[PDB]
């Protein structure tokens, strides 16, 4: 199961 | 061992922000990405979960999760925060009705999809353990 | 409607004692009564309401809970405590998936559903309050 899952990401304080 | 009571205090504890969490990403996405999951391992974090996953999840536990993709598909998230706990070879459901509903909780809170993210995954770090 | 915030927290405080009295009464009847509601007045006590009752009640303005009777129909009662807390005519919904879940709850308390109710009653007494 944990394969198929997809991470949910801040999108970052970009440079 | 100790992760259902762990999860399950850290979620009464911060049901507002995860109402938020829950409703910006609805926000963003509707169902689009699928279910938001907690997956605890290797540390805890937030995961998009496809029905498709749900589905092959549950043909290999032999439908002893069919009524989670019934909750899935019913879920008013207006006034249901709805997801996926994620253990060692366990799923736990998280569903609550919180107050204010989840949009105003978006709203009061006043952060971000990325604060939001970032301030629990930090909560959970070291308080749930698998 | 600070009502709806100080039920709210005792809820949260209390899922466990909920869950069981939720799993005590619904092994007594089914959906046969209706919903378990929590009338808050005078004082805050646990009330049956049918169907149609909750029905009328939520489509007045005041409410108009968005598919409510549906998330009603489609709580599963071994995973996920659902009642309704009633005060001046306004619905809040009360829904949460307890650890562990309300069967196991019950079963920890015994077959004492008479004193687990005037227990969260008195409790409510003191803990909703204008």
């Amino acid at each position: 199961f944990r394969e198929n899952v997809n991470a949910i990401r801040p999108f970052g304080r970009r440079p | 061992s100790k992760w259902r009571s762990q999860l399950d205090r850290f979620v009464k504890e911060n049901q507002q922000d995860l109402a938020a969490l829950f409703w910006g990403l609805w926000l963003e996405n509707g169902d689009s990405q699928g279910t938001i999951g907690i997956d605890l391992q290797p540390t805890p974090h937030f995961v998009y979960c496809p029905k498709d996953a749900v589905e092959k999840l549950n043909n290999n536990v032999e439908n002893r999760l069919q009524e989670l993709l019934g909750i899935i598909e019913h879920n008013q998230p207006e006034i249901e925060v709805l997801m996926i706990g994620i253990g060692k070879g366990e799923i736990k459901l998280i569903q609550f009705a919180p107050e204010p509903p989840p949009p105003v909780c978006f709203e009061q809170v006043g952060k971000d999809i990325d604060g939001l993210l970032e301030l629990l995954e930090q909560r959970m770090s070291g308080e749930i353990v698998v």
